[PDB]
């Protein structure tokens, strides 16, 4: 049961363990709802250590501010009445408005502190290939924080302390793109209800309308919200393709580039030679795409690489910054290190490849001509995909026209970190 | 304006 | 008598460019190639003259400009720009000193703002080409050359309002660019085109164009007037907003294009053959979509321009723009729609799916091109023949309307009425 | 970074 972080997958599949992932991605992913009850003390243990009310004494010493990294909530009325005063959030202030007041607290981005959150979403970022944030949710006995609703996000509960009476009904918009409230009677009768309680972890697609209340009782209710998978649907990833076909369009090719007919966004009808033009053109960038294939921009790749946790650091980030162990030399085998930060794309006197990584990006403010990257020229292409596809291979086997590149271009993935010699 | 702040 | 002809959007633009007929400016310049025009019009040079004065400078500074917003000043040196820019409020005299002493060349920026023939042209010209027009004036002193060889993203028509200016054009390196770049002279060639501006004169051409001017030695500066249009209005521009449209706009049924992508596709180091053909398949099945219905689509560039125009030029107070005028309108009578360049319909992304149209019959020209609330008329998808009628039609019976009850044609025509986009014939 | 400003940001 405990969780195994050898690598993104091993991670994956102990988190829901004993679901198998070929199950979970077969039948529940993105589909419908799964909960997993377990009767493990000892995960309970450990789910507790994930984080509890009492972290946020000493995160409050640290300066917590209200908004940014906590709020203050209550549901009343199928509306949430915020209780956030302007500025540092104070332990007290927190613990009065939670104990006198029956609000629920809400921590944001706790990966930013708790290193064993940082160690499990930074795992995860890299098994789905998406940003991976997460909210911590604290609500007394006897209440509710928050109104029946949904949201834009594949989620992962984890049940830390105490129970909670959890209810979720179907959606009203599968997989949807945008969150939303409810009226509790638009919503209909729940789907599934039950209880979660520590070292259960419970998981339901975007769109999933819920709503959870902590039991009568003295003990609260503690829970983290692990969410992925925003905007990152086959709707945004065309438009994101489409724009690089659009905007990396070359000097000599104007069509695109042309202007629309003067006071068409005046018309009060699609004429019907725009619709045929604008048909024309989204057949000719299929044939384009099917046809050669070719790296092509990806604003989604260059936002995921730039707002990703970096890799986890038991201490400092040595390791991370400076390479170590021997140079990397022509008659060397190497390896590639930390692939899963790791982006290859292209720019919007020879054409160039761009490689990005996220080995120095900034746990503190995770999702909270700036970034640059190493670059190389497009014949050096097919010499990368040798090194991201090969376990070990020896830099003699690259595919250059000389030794001396095959040296360049190791040694320059060597300083950043990225290769290690096998 | 979304209850969970996935991205702040 | 009169220079320019203001009675339409049309008549304005085909004198701007007299005696060029606009059939062959759009048919064999626009878009294609430069447009000298040089006249000898002694009547044309002086109202030219008219539409902004070097001397200008010093009432506008009274009303309070800043550096960077409103005003840059600046010097071609060793073929880059200089900034001379000061920081915050902007004083005539630190504008006549760099202008006098060092030789700077004065950027006003978007002057229809204060200048009202400005605010007349612009707007006209905003209707005839339902594209934003900016504008912005540049005096550059005797003896000197305020900019290098460069190119903008934008279609421009330059008006030359005081003094000469030496210019040459030469070829794009980037045809019809959409974005702009300072350019080496050492690689842009021979000048296609080089000339003199005179008062009166009017010069056009397409972005991408390549060029570079200099005021000659002597006593007199030179003062033009660069009204842009056309900013990301392509095709490519277009597509963009008809897909996203498409896309984010379809309900709840055809879940595909709302599911995720494949785990870790974004760290593949080549394009999947398997995110490639399932692509195609989409665009082959939005195009034949687009083909199937004469659907109407959200657009954000139609709501962008809508919301950044200028307002109806007023020759006094917005009157006839804010407040109902004549006798109101009632199901035996006849209407005409107003301001008709000046209102758009679309959709947003309620039982039945509604249109809006909204208007910009109260938009703030002191803020118009500043980048510094927007509500519209809502309508059921019914009525969309109905105002279809309205639009292509001089003037209609309010009972000949196409619509089912009598009080939906009343209550239809009242509610655009009272937006002032209903006149009562 | 235009040296003509169509639109000021
Ligand atoms: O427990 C609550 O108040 C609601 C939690 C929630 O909405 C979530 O985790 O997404
Ligand atoms: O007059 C100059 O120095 C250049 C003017 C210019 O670049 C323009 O009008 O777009
Ligand atoms: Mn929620
Ligand atoms: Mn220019």
């Amino acid at each position: 049961s405990a969780l195994n972080f050898d690598s993104p997958s091993s991670l994956f599949e102990s988190l829901i363990s004993p679901i198998k992932t070929e199950t979970f991605f077969k039948e529940f992913w993105e589909q419908k709802p799964l909960l997993i009850q377990r009767d493990d003390p000892a995960l309970a243990t450990y789910y507790g250590s994930l984080f509890k009310l009492t972290d946020l004494k000493s995160l409050c010493s640290r300066g917590m501010y209200y908004g940014r990294d906590v709020n203050v909530c209550r549901c009343v009325n199928g509306k949430k009445k915020v209780l956030n005063k302007d500025g540092k959030a104070h332990f007290l202030q927190l613990r009065k408005d939670f104990d006198q007041k029956r609000a629920t607290i809400q921590f944001h981005q706790p990966q930013r502190f708790k290193d064993e959150l940082w160690r499990i979403q930074e795992k995860l970022e890299c098994y789905f290939g998406s940003l991976v944030g997460s909210n911590v949710y604290i609500t007394p006995a006897g209440s509710q924080g928050l109104p029946p609703h949904y949201d834009d996000v594949e989620v992962f509960i984890l049940q830390l302390e105490g129970e909670k009476h959890w209810r979720l009904y179907h959606p009203t918009v599968p997989l949807a793109r945008e969150c939303s409230v409810e009226a509790e009677e638009r919503i209909g009768r729940p789907v599934h209800e039950f209880m979660l309680k520590p070292g259960d972890l419970l998981y339901f697609p975007r769109g999933t309308i819920h709503q959870a209340d902590t039991p009568a009782g003295l003990a609260h209710s503690t829970h983290v919200t692990i969410s992925t998978y925003q905007n990152n649907s086959w709707g945004d990833f065309l438009l994101d393709t489409i724009s690089g076909l659009v905007f990396d369009t070359a000097k000599e090719d104007v069509e695109l580039r042309t202007g629309i007919p003067r006071q068409l966004l005046l018309q009060v009808e699609s004429t019907t030679v725009a619709t045929r033009r604008l048909s024309g053109f989204l057949r000719t960038l299929a044939d384009r795409l099917e046809g050669t294939k070719e790296l092509l921009s990806s604003d989604m790749k260059k936002d995921f690489i730039m707002h990703r946790l970096p890799p986890y650091s038991a201490g400092d980030g040595a390791e991370l910054s400076t390479p170590g162990g021997k140079l990397p030399r022509l008659d060397s085998v190497v390896r590639l290190q930390f692939k899963d930060h790791i982006v290859l794309t292209v720019l919007p006197q020879e054409k160039m490849v761009y490689i990005y990584h996220s080995l120095k990006n900034s746990r503190e403010t995770h999702m909270m001509t700036e970034f640059h990257g190493l670059r190389f020229p497009l014949s050096h292409l097919d010499a990368l995909k040798q090194i991201w596809n090969s376990p070990a291979i020896s830099v003699k086997d690259l595919k250059l026209t000389t030794d001396e590149e095959k040296e360049s271009l190791v040694l320059s993935l060597w300083t950043e970190c990225l290769i290690q010699v096998v | 304006g979304c209850l969970h702040h996935h991205r702040i």
